[PDB]
C-alpha cells in the first residue's frame, strides 16, 4: 500500500464489477450478498477504531473476555447492517474526485459521486482515510452523507443504557440484534 | 484566568459568527478566539480557546456545528474523546491542534433531495 | 417564603435548561432550581434543586423530565409521581437523597438524522 | 351581575393560566375563578363562575380545553348534550359538580408517538 | 352612499368571528356584519348582516361560508352567487328575508389529531 | 312518508343488509356495485339542484339539447364516481342523532356516526334534507364532512374552463371521466 | 415619474388578496403600478386596469399574467410572463387599448386541504 | 480597498436587492454593484465587485443564489473548482464574464410539483 487513491479506485471498481456480474446469483437468493461483502470490502476497513469510538469513557474499567465478545459481536452487527443497507441497486455509474498530491499528512478526506439520469439527481457520499502511525498503511473507518454522520448518532443515542444496565447488557443487546 | 488556545481547520463556516461559546456536554466553557482565511488553498481557519481547569480530554475528541431552538442562534459543540492505552494517547498541550472534524449543513439540499 | 428542602439529580444532556426555572407538578409551580454544574471526574452534568416545605410526602418511585413550552418559549422541569404501595416500595423521600430515574433533552438537529433520512 | 359557582377536577391543566374566559357555542358567558391542588391525592381542582341568566342546561354536559389560532392562549370549551323529558335529568343547582372530563395536549408526546 | 339591506342568518359554530368584520363576494368588500347575539330557546347564535344597495339582484338559493386569509390574519365571510330559473326557485332577496342554506366553520386540533395518528 | 328520520333509518338498515355477503363477490367484478348503489341511494337524491348549483350563472343562456345531454352525463358520472370508499367495508356500527320534532320549515340538517374500535376514532358524517315545495316529500342533495364540503369544491374549481372552452367542453370532459377508469375494488 | 405610461385591461375570477397600488414586475425588476380594480355589474366577475412604462414597448401578444406570494408572510405582486414571438406568422403587438388573453387565480389555504384526498 | 469589476447574466433574480454581500466559503469578499434589463432580449444583467487582494483563481468557477438561515435575506454564493496546469484555465483578467447560471426558487412551483 502507498497512495490511498489507488486503493480507493481499485477496490471501488472491483467491488462494483463483482456486484454487477454476479447479480443474477443475487436474484437467485437474497440471503447471500453478506459473504461477498465480508470477503472483498471488509479486509480493507478497520474495526478497533469503530468500537473504540462508540464505547468511550468506560475503558479504564474493562474486562478482557468481555471486550473480546464485544469486539466479536460488533463485526456481526456491522456486516449485517451494512449488507442490509446494500440493497438499493437499480443501476448507476460512479466518478472520483480530482486527484491532488500532498503527502505530509495523516488524516485526509476524499470524495466520490454516483449518478443515474432517468430517476433522480445524484448524491454526494464521502469517506475518511487515515494513515497508520505504525507502518504508514492507510485505512478508513467513518462515513458521512450530506452533513449527517454514522458514528456520532450511535455515540449520542446509546448513552445511559450502558451507564446502568452494564457492558454485558450491551453485549446481549447486540447479540439479540445479530438476528433481524 | 489562565486560558490556552488551539487551532482547527474546517470546510464550511455556515454562518458561525466570530466570538461565540463552545459547549461540552451542555455547559459553556470557553469562547472562540477568531476566524480567518488561507492564502494557499482558499479554506477557512478557526482559532479557539479553553479554560485550564478541564485539562485531560484525550486527543481523539471531536467538534461539530449545530443550531439551538428552532431558529435562534447557532453554536459549536465539542464531543469528549476516547482514552487510549498502548495506542495513540497525547494529552492536548498548548500550541497543538485538534484533528478530524465535521461540516455544517444547509436546508436547501435536503428540501431538494426530498422531492423527486 | 416558607423553608424548603433540597435534592440532587444527574442527567446526560440538559439542552438549554439554564438556572432558575419552575419545577411544576401536574400543572402548578412548586419551587425553583438551585444550581447546575459539571463533575470533574467522569465529565457529566449534575443539578441540585429545592422543594417547598408544605408538601412532605412523595413515594420514591418517581421521575423527572424536560419538555418545551408552546412551540418557542422556556424550559421547565416536569415531575412525575409514581404510586404508593405498602410492603414493597416504601422509601419516603426524606432529605439528602437522589432520585434514581431520569430522561434527556431534545434538540432539533438530531431528529433529522435519527430518521426521515 | 348575579352569577354562581361550580367545581371541576381535571388531570393536567396545561398552560391554562388563572382568570380566563369560558365559552358556550362561540360567546363568552363566564370566567374561571381559582385553581389549587388536592392535598390528599395530588390532582388539580378548579372553580368556575357562570352567569345565572342561563339556567336550564342538563346535567350530562362535557368540558374540554382548546387552543386559539395556532399560537394563541387557551380557554375552556363547553358542550350541551341531550335532555330527556325530566327522566334521568335535572338542573344544575348551586353546588353540583360536573362529571366527565377531557385533558389537554402537549407537544413532545405526539412527536415521540409518531416515531419510535 | 349608505342604502342598506339587513338580513338574518343562523349557524351552529362561529370560530373567532368577532363583530364588525367585512363580507366579500368574489374578492371585493361589500359591507360588514351588523350584530351578533344568542338565542334563549335552543342556545344557538344569530348574526345580522347588512349590504349596500347597488348590488341588488342576487338570486335566492345562494350560499354563505366562513374562512380565514393568509395564516395569522382575521376570519371573514365568503359569499357565493346562485342561479335563476322559473318554476323551481325564484325570489329576489327583499329587505327583511333570511339567507337560507349555510355551512359550518372550521376548527383546528381536530383533523391534526384525526389523520397522522 | 313525512318524517325524514324514518327514511334515514330504513336506508341505513337496507344498506347494512345484503351488502354484507359481498366479501366473496367484492374480489370479483366491481361493476354491478354501481347497480346496488343505484338501488337505494339514487331514488332519494335530487340531481336537479346538484346541476343547477354547479352549473353556475351560465344558465340565463342555454339550449335544451345540450342541457339534457349534460344532465345525462352528470347522472352517469355521479352514478359511477359515488361508491368507491365502500372498499373500506370491514364492519363498523352506526348511530343516529337524538330525535327532535319541529316540522314547520323546509331545510333541515341531521347527523349520523359510525363506530369501529381498534383503529382511529369515529368520524362525523352529515347530510342535508330539504322539504319539497311541490308536495312535501323530503329529499337530500349535499354532503358535509368535518368542515369540508363536497359541492362547494366543484363550484370553486371548474371555473374559467366553462367560461372559455364551452359547456360542450365540460360535456366532453365528463364523457371522458365516465369511463376514465375502474376503481381498484 | 413624469414619463408617460400606457394602460391595459385584464380579467380574473378570484383575485384573493390583491390591493390598490402594487408593482407589476417582469423577470424580477419593477416596472409599473396597478391602477384600478372593480367588479362588473352584469355577470359578477372582477376586472383590473393597469399601467405600463413606455420605454419597454415591444411585447408580443402571446403572454400571460399571474399572481404570486412574497416571502411567506409578505403580500402579493402581479407577475408578468413574456412569451414567444414567431417571425413571418401573424402575431401583432400590444398597441394601446387592447386586453391580453389568459390568466390564473390566487391561492388561499382552504382549497388545498379540500383537494387533499377529499 | 482596491477592487475590480465583473458582469453576470442570470435568468431569474429573485428577491435579491442591491448592495448585498458576495461570500466565498464563509467570509465576505465582494459587494454587488448594479442591476439592469437587456433592451434586446429582456434578461437581467448584474455587475459585481471583487476585492483584488485575491487573484490566482481559475476561470471555471460557478455562482448561485442562497437564502440565509430560515427567514432571512439572500446573498450570492460562489464555488471554486479545480485548476489544470494552464490548460483551458487562465486568470480572470479585469473585464471577463463568468459562464454559468443558477436561478433562485419560488414557493408555488414546489406545491404544484408536490400535488400536481
Amino acid at each position: 500500500q502507498t497512495n490511498p487513491y489507488k486503493l480507493m479506485d481499485e477496490a471501488a471498481q472491483k467491488t462494483f464489477d463483482r456486484l454487477k456480474n454476479e447479480q443474477p446469483q443475487i436474484r437467485a437468493n437474497p440471503d447471500y450478498l453478506r459473504t461477498i461483502v465480508d470477503q472483498e470490502l471488509l479486509p480493507y476497513v478497520q474495526v478497533k477504531y469503530a468500537g473504540a469510538l462508540v464505547l468511550g469513557q468506560y475503558y479504564k474499567s474493562a474486562t478482557p473476555a468481555q471486550r473480546e465478545a464485544y469486539f466479536a459481536a460488533f463485526r456481526e452487527y456491522l456486516k449485517q447492517a451494512y449488507g442490509q443497507a446494500l440493497a438499493m441497486y437499480h443501476g448507476q455509474t460512479y466518478q472520483i474526485a480530482p486527484e491532488q498530491p500532498l503527502g505530509d499528512k495523516t488524516i485526509v478526506p476524499i470524495r466520490v459521486t454516483i449518478i443515474d439520469p432517468n430517476g433522480r439527481p445524484p448524491v454526494r457520499l464521502d469517506f475518511q482515510w487515515r494513515k497508520n502511525s505504525q507502518t504508514g498503511n492507510w485505512q478508513a473507518y467513518d462515513m458521512i452523507a450530506e452533513g449527517v454522520s454514522m458514528i456520532t448518532t450511535k455515540q449520542n443515542e446509546w448513552g445511559t443504557l450502558l451507564r446502568t444496565k452494564g457492558i454485558d447488557g450491551l453485549t446481549a443487546q447486540l447479540k439479540s440484534i445479530s438476528q433481524q | 484566568e489562565p486560558t490556552y488556545t488551539l487551532y482547527a481547520t474546517f470546510d464550511n463556516i455556515g454562518g458561525l459568527k466570530a466570538r461565540s461559546p463552545v459547549s461540552i456536554g451542555g455547559v459553556v466553557v470557553g469562547r472562540v478566539a477568531d476566524i480567518t482565511l488561507d492564502p494557499k488553498t482558499y479554506l477557512p481557519r478557526v482559532t479557539l480557546e479553553i479554560e485550564q481547569r478541564y485539562n485531560h480530554i484525550p486527543d481523539t475528541s471531536s467538534l461539530s456545528i449545530r443550531t439551538s431552538g428552532l431558529l435562534g442562534e447557532q453554536y459549536l459543540a465539542l464531543n469528549v474523546g476516547f482514552e487510549d492505552p498502548e495506542l495513540g494517547t497525547a494529552i492536548l498541550k498548548d500550541g497543538d491542534t485538534i484533528q478530524d472534524t465535521k461540516s455544517a449543513m444547509v436546508l436547501e439540499d435536503l428540501i431538494g433531495q426530498f422531492l423527486y
